[PDB]
């Protein structure tokens, strides 16, 4: 940390600091200062010095750090007590990392971080500014009734233009089309007899019941009866494909010859494309004004004390385990105590924390569902009272499953609104009273481990992508297949759900937590209607428990990020 | 014959433990039955290659049609034990894991439920080609064996004793087990207490309680005193423990000693809120026959609760014949084993003999257990705006007619409004994808009718299911509640009270307020003398009509000079019963909830003056009708009798008003409630008092002018105009409405409103008076809260100039160069929540009040 100080701190005034605060940084550097943010230098220095104040040097090179790290983030003009704050916590990592430098031998809770998705940053893309651009959370802004589950009337509107326009912006990116074609906009076709194009386009179902290919331009009717698909992948309605082919002029119809999705682009292909943005804000938060950037050696200094920290485990249960069956309570007490002779990192808890769905019954002599939920989760916390090791060093996060309390209250068990908000701290009060550090997080979470980002996302994918699959008249184990189509579409759309929103709806103000544009370096898919799988691909991990149960067994992963190694356990129950 | 007490589930795949009797003796046989579900394929080509021991046949029958679906296939019924279901259930290489699947119908069904279904409360086994009977006891019986028998021999009558245990939970945190012997002579009490301290001894209080109620039910144990118990003189137990833990272990001894003291040859009556935990702490239960009935949670003071819980111990204890009787009865007609139905809950029969029916009929179930939505072939859980809309609108459109009416308005109570609809479906109607399948709902309707006309034979249990057929169709919890049956009735009941509303303006009466219940018509008489034949008239000629032949229109009340607003705001002049009397002792009945946002000082000053305008208008009334019988209605002129004293008043109060308005002695008097109705704000108390006032009378549709007038004269002395901003009229309670709330006790179903009504007829039946729990209130606020939410989210996009639905999904504009707005407006979600938030913070739901904390964040 700090160099030892011999004598005692004084409380030293911003009186007798006046020479020593304009001429050092504000004259210098050119920085102007507030009361509150002197007399939180003055406190820090007095803290720091003790009756040496007068004569230090160590003073006046501490106050130029300080307008130096103040020119480096550049986040005001002024400054701030509350800013003052933040740059001495991180001048107090700055210096431990220095300390560390000068004898090798931080913490991972300082930079660890938890972001739902009403909690995420929102970002925009604009072809007219032709980059992203930020906008403020409206959740403080006006009536938390206005602010709260009302988002914009023009934001429907805008949702699928701005995920079209990104995905214009991945497929233009990509070496392919910066050399076999050029993508004209939809609109421009209808004219063109008889003349070969390629496209991309939002697939629809339109009021006729025929298939459509659609942009910000218009739409065109297709003919799915020439295509060549291309085998790999899937395609659902809601789906933003390349495709190629004829338009005629006769019948206002385009047929297609061949299909694909675009390619894909890495991780840090984004970011460099994007200029290394903040997006999950890991140091500090984007302002209006000023957007706050990812520096480079902080991004290297975090990868190299990931690699330093090797015995950190991400254990992640297999999801849907409901908590009223006495099987499934024996065999998490079981797999619990296998935890309690060694208490990992984070124990991400998920799935359909009930069997049934939690509905207004008829039966007031009896208790009510949502008791029988609390009942549960007191059951719960009864059983965690037991391992101490779990609640004392283990953080816990909490991912709604398709059933639990607060989404499928009206929704009745199906399938609702898309971003599903965390389980409600009143009923799982008693949690609160036993575990440490628990988050309840919504069903997309980003959770930022040091230089990694993870989302996890609970949804049963492949029983949705199989149903509603594209069925052509013209068109090695089965599992693993399946399982490299599912990530290879999920991953080449960048969108965690990319169906219509007639298929699965999602709330309007929160949508870039389920827009993918910076893809993951390891996310976890959690889908009980496929098998158990974990894979890389265009450097990204998805990894799959499925159900919890699987003939008498208790399925569960311990993730390493260190060397990104996922062991799968099975517990025989 | 072999009449079966018990199906039993238990762990192994396909096999249910079965307790039946013989001879008196209670037997216990294991019992296979393979598990038989319905598959929809792509195509007509069977790939069977090599499955084991499974039967795949073709199968005629149409499928439950959700609107997503509504391809080149068929349907095929396949049979196989569920164990070895299990076995090709990991193999992904068989059907179950197929890739052309398009549906699996029927897949989670029980084999408990379907061994209820199938094979009745009576079997017999076939004897005709059987090695060894004895093979079969501890091999198992298939179904092949098996078939049905008669259902009056079943438990015409059983020399056999019960054994009654109750837990009791308290408000207080006591907990109570209760443990019954009709062969012996003990009645044993477990008592937990927090501590020692605490004290509950009252031994010679429970003889008391028993001496107390001995004489009380002496006569109604009587009733059924000769099958049910032989002495009910018994002693009195009593033990006590400060913690739960041995707890367990001493209820596990005393439950044990009457395995010895009987042998496996009694039936257990268990009454707990919990019982798969209850069964998970005590083991021999699990293998006992257990009837069941869930109990509710007793709420009971901190002292003085010991008479009362000693007194429900006994209450319980001597009316535990009757009860048992009713099981009996039940199960006679029901033809469902004893411990398998549920009392409790009516709709397991409803949902059974109904699922019964569809079997016989060829028509593929949608039999879901553990989820309230159907099974549709396993193709639910997935969103669509059509099931959405048809599952999300519960809204019963109100036919609401303000003014004042001087002929005798007559109120209808209109009963079995539901089941007179559903049954007559075939003469309300005299590819659609929101529809039900057509031929189940005629299952149903001639179902009902045969329970119908099993009830005029005074069948007390096809009462009982006709009464509850309303709340089963109403009821989620069912196994059959399908949203498309649901809308189906719902708007089937719209549409027979639009007729009845035909009907009765056909017959020269125009209604005032229809409902589910109250129906209020105005006639063409002046007096309820000279109506009561006419409406007896009336009443039977609607009787007459086809379409209405089985509605109970019943009177409850005649009201002779009325002003009707809507239900929560009525007042006038009314009589229950038709009498010889020259008062014909008519009441003045004044339900204004205007009353309650006002000043406490001018809330009785509002009554006042309505009792004047009463006494005023029915003196103006008789006046006219004495003078003319020896588009204007009786009331003309009726103001010039009170104008007078009116503008004198309003004068004074005013003189009043700009005294002690600033005064701090006097404002308490002068302050503006909060309600949860409440959106406006008060200007001048005596002003929104005029207003009320003005507008009340102003509700006559033929002296308008002269009510404008004295309006107009009364806004002088406040110094406003005629027509200003704050002079108009508007209602100052929001309408918040829950979408029929039901009772369990009288089975009435009505829409709550929690701002327009007392506080008092919210929380308790309107009819019963039985109060609700708070619990469910807040779970249907929370429903309502998110139908909402989800409304404004899946939503059309209109245009402001050709008012076009969005077909282009993502588009700038129409082409027609208007902007896109919202079906729904932007505010009326915000004052709709608003309101939410007003009700939570005056009716204390704390359930709610996190529900917006959790909202807002
Ligand atoms: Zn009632
Ligand atoms: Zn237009």
């Amino acid at each position: 940390m700090f160099g030892s100080g011999n004598v005692l701190p004084v409380k030293i005034q911003p009186p007798l600091l006046r020479p020593l605060a304009y001429r050092v940084l504000s004259r210098k550097y050119g920085l102007s200062i507030k009361s509150d943010g002197l007399s939180a230098l003055a406190e820090f220095v007095g803290t720091n010095i003790g009756a040496n104040w007068r004569q230090g040097p160590a003073t006046i090179k501490f106050l130029e750090q300080f307008a130096a790290v103040w020119k480096q983030q550049e986040r005001g003009l002024f400054i701030d007590q509350s800013g003052v704050k933040e740059v001495i916590q991180e001048m107090k990592e700055r210096e431990k990392v220095e300390w560390s430098h000068e004898h090798p031998i931080l913490d991972w809770r300082d930079y660890f971080k938890v972001i739902n998705a009403s909690q995420q940053q929102r970002f925009s893309y604009n072809p007219h500014k032709m980059q992203f651009i930020f906008v403020p959370n409206k959740k403080q802004n006006g009536l938390g009734g206005i602010a709260g589950f009302l988002p914009d009337i023009e934001d429907k509107v805008q949702m699928f233009l701005t995920r079209y326009y990104l995905t214009n912006d991945r497929v233009m990116r990509n070496e392919n089309f910066q050399s076999s074609m050029s993508i004209t906009p939809i609109k421009n076709l209808l004219g063109r007899d008889a003349q070969n194009f390629l496209l991309l386009g939002l697939l629809n179902k339109n009021f006729k019941g025929n298939w459509s290919l659609e942009d910000p331009s218009g739409s065109v009717e297709i003919d799915i009866s020439q295509t060549i698909p291309t085998q790999g992948h899937y395609y659902v309605p809601g789906c933003m494909v390349l495709v190629e082919g004829i338009y005629y002029s006769v019948g206002n119809k385009f047929h297609v010859t061949s299909m694909t999705l675009p390619p894909g682009e890495r991780r840090e292909i984004t970011l460099e494309t994007i200029g290394n943005l903040d997006l999950l804000g890991i140091h500090g938060i984007s302002n209006n004004n000023f957007i706050a950037r990812l520096d480079k050696d902080l991004k290297i200094r975090l990868h190299l004390l990931e690699k330093e920290l090797t015995d950190h485990k991400f254990v992640i249960l297999g999801a849907n385990l409901f908590l009223d069956d006495l099987k499934i309570m024996t065999a998490l007490s079981k797999i619990l105590q296998k935890l309690n002779d060694d208490p990992p990192t984070l124990l991400i808890w998920q799935g359909s924390f009930t069997s049934v769905p939690v509905f207004a019954s008829m039966s007031s002599r009896n208790i009510s569902s949502s008791t029988q939920f609390k009942n549960n989760f007191d059951a719960l916390a009864t059983l965690l009272s037991r391992f101490d090791n779990l609640t004392e060093n283990t953080t816990m996060i909490f991912i709604p499953g398709p059933n639990d309390l607060w989404g499928s209250m009206v929704s009745l068990g199906a399938s609702g609104t898309l971003p599903q908000d965390p389980i409600p701290s009143a009923f799982t009060k008693k949690i609160n009273k036993v575990c440490k550090n628990v988050v309840w997080s919504s069903n997309p979470t980003r959770i930022a481990y040091l230089s990694q980002e993870i989302v996890i996302f609970r949804d049963d994918l492949s029983g949705r992508f199989k149903r509603h699959r594209l069925e052509f008249p013209f068109n090695l184990p089965q599992k693993v297949q399946e399982t490299r189509k599912l990530v290879k579409t999920i991953l080449d759309q960048g969108h965690l759900s990319p169906f219509l929103d007639s298929l699965r709806p999602i709330s309007w103000d929160l949508d870039h937590t389920l827009t993918l544009c910076p893809i993951p370096s390891t996310m976890v898919l959690c889908d009980t209607t496929s098998a158990q799988f974990d894979l890389t691909y265009n450097g990204c991990k998805v990894i799959n428990p499925g159900s919890f149960i699987h003939n008498r067994r208790a399925r569960y992963m311990e993730y390493v990020p260190s060397s990104k190694k996922t062991i799968q356990e099975e517990i025989y129950i | 014959t072999w009449e079966v007490l018990q199906y039993k589930d238990s762990g192994e795949p396909g096999v249910l433990e079965v307790f039946v009797t013989i001879n008196g003796k209670v037997q216990n046989i294991t019992f296979h039955i393979p598990k038989t579900i319905y598959m929809k394929f792509k195509s007509q080509t069977m790939p069977l290659q090599k499955i084991k021991n499974c039967l795949i046949e073709k199968s005629s029958a149409s499928l439950p049609n959700n609107p997503k679906t509504s391809a080149g296939g068929q349907l095929f019924k396949i049979t196989l034990p569920e164990s070895v279901f299990l076995e090709e259930k990991e193999n992904c290489t068989s059907i179950f894991n197929d890739e052309n699947v398009l549906g699996v119908f029927e897949g989670t069904i029980t084999p408990h439920q379907r061994a209820i279904m199938d094979l009745g409360a009576s079997v017999t086994f076939r004897s005709k080609a059987m090695g060894a009977l004895g093979k079969g006891i501890q091999q198992g019986f298939e179904m092949k064996d098996l078939s049905m028998a008669e259902n009056e021999r079943y438990l015409s009558g059983f020399s056999m004793d019960i054994g009654y245990l109750l837990h009791f939970p308290t408000s207080i945190g006591y907990e109570f087990f209760s443990l019954f012997k009709s062969w012996g002579d003990t009645i044993t009490i477990l008592v937990l207490k927090p501590s020692n301290q605490a004290q509950e001894i009252n031994a010679s209080s429970l003889g008391q309680i028993y001496k107390q109620m001995f004489e009380k039910k002496k006569g109604k144990i009587e009733t059924y005193s000769y099958l049910v118990d032989i002495k009910e003189d018994i002693n009195f137990e009593f033990v006590y423990f400060t913690d739960i833990s041995k707890l367990y272990r001493r209820l596990s001894q005393e439950t044990t000693k009457l395995k010895e003291e009987r042998g496996l040859q009694f039936l257990l009556l268990l009454q707990s809120p919990f019982i798969t935990k209850l069964l998970g702490t005590i083991r021999l239960l699990n293998q006992m026959p257990i009837v069941k009935l869930s109990l509710n949670e007793v709420l009971l003071p901190q002292l003085n609760w010991q008479p009362t819980l000693l007194k429900k111990l006994v209450n319980h204890v001597l009316s535990s014949g009757s009860w048992i009787s009713h099981l009996i009865k039940l199960s006679q007609y029901s033809n469902i084993p004893i411990c398998n139905l549920r009392l409790d809950s009516m709709d397991y029969i409803i949902d059974v003999l109904y699922a019964r029916k569809l079997k016989k009929e060829n028509i593929v179930l949608w039999w879901n257990e553990k989820a309230p939505l159907p099974d549709h072939g396993g193709i639910q859980n997935d969103f669509d705006l059509n099931t959405s809309w048809i599952m999300n609108d519960s809204e019963f459109p109100k036919i609401n007619n303000s003014g004042v009416y001087d002929n005798v308005v007559l109120d209808v109570g209109v009963d079995n409004l539901t089941v007179n609809t559903i049954l007559t479906s075939a003469l309300i109607n005299d590819f659609v994808h929101d529809a039900f399948s057509n031929d189940a709902l005629n299952v149903l309707r001639g179902m009902l009718k045969e329970w119908w006309d099993e009830a005029l034979k005074e069948n007390s249990t096809a009462d009982l299911l006709v009464n509850s057929l309303a709340s089963w169709v109403q009821n989620p919890n069912a196994k059959l509640f399908d949203g498309l049956l649901r809308y189906h009735v719902h708007n089937l009941t719209k549409k027979a009270l639009l007729q009845l509303v035909n009907e009765f303006s056909a017959l020269g009466s125009t209604i005032v307020y229809a409902d589910r219940n109250q129906i209020l018509i105005k006639t063409n008489k002046y007096s309820p003398e000279n109506c009561y034949a006419y409406s007896q008239y009336m009443m039977k000629a609607v009787r007459t009509n086809p379409m209405f032949s089985y509605l109970d229109l019943n009177i409850k009340r005649y009201w002779d000079l009325l002003i009707w607003m809507d239900k929560f705001n009525f007042s006038g002049l009314a009589c229950i019963e038709i009498e010889e009397k020259e008062n014909q002792d008519y009441t003045a009945v004044s339900q204004w909830q205007l009353k309650k946002f006002l000043s406490p000082i001018y809330q009785p000053e509002f009554e006042d003056w309505m009792m004047i305008i009463l006494d005023s208008m029915l003196k103006t009334k008789q006046s006219y009708l004495k003078l003319n019988s020896g588009v204007e209605n009786s009331l003309n002129g009726f103001s010039h009798l009170f104008s007078k004293p009116l503008m004198k008043r309003v004068k004074k109060l005013f003189k009043n008003q700009q005294e002690f308005i600033l005064d701090p002695q006097y404002e308490a008097d002068y302050v503006i409630p909060v309600l949860p109705g409440s959106h406006l704000n008060v200007k001048n108390p005596l002003l929104e008092l005029v207003k009320s006032l003005c507008h009340v009378m102003l509700l006559s549709k033929s002296t308008i002018l002269e009510i404008r007038t004295l309006r107009k004269e009364l806004l002088k002395i406040f110094e406003l105009r005629e027509f200003a901003k704050v002079a108009e009229f508007k209602d100052p309670s929001l309408s918040l409405v829950v979408p029929d709330f039901l009772c369990e006790y009288c089975f009435f179903i009505s829409d709550i409103d929690f701002c327009k009504a007392a506080p008092e007829s919210i929380f308790s039946c309107v009819r019963c008076h039985k109060a609700f729990n708070q619990v469910l209130l807040q779970e249907h606020l929370i429903q309502k809260l998110r139908s909402d939410i989800e409304s404004y989210l899946i939503q059309d996009l209109r245009c402001s100039r050709c008012h076009k639905v969005k077909r282009d999904y993502m588009s700038a504009h129409c082409p027609c160069a208007g902007a896109w707005e919202g079906t729904l407006p932007r505010e009326s979600i915000v004052q709709k929540l608003n309101v939410f938030k007003q009700v939570a913070k005056y009716y204390g739901f704390d359930i709610l009040l996190s529900c917006i904390a959790d909202l807002t964040i």
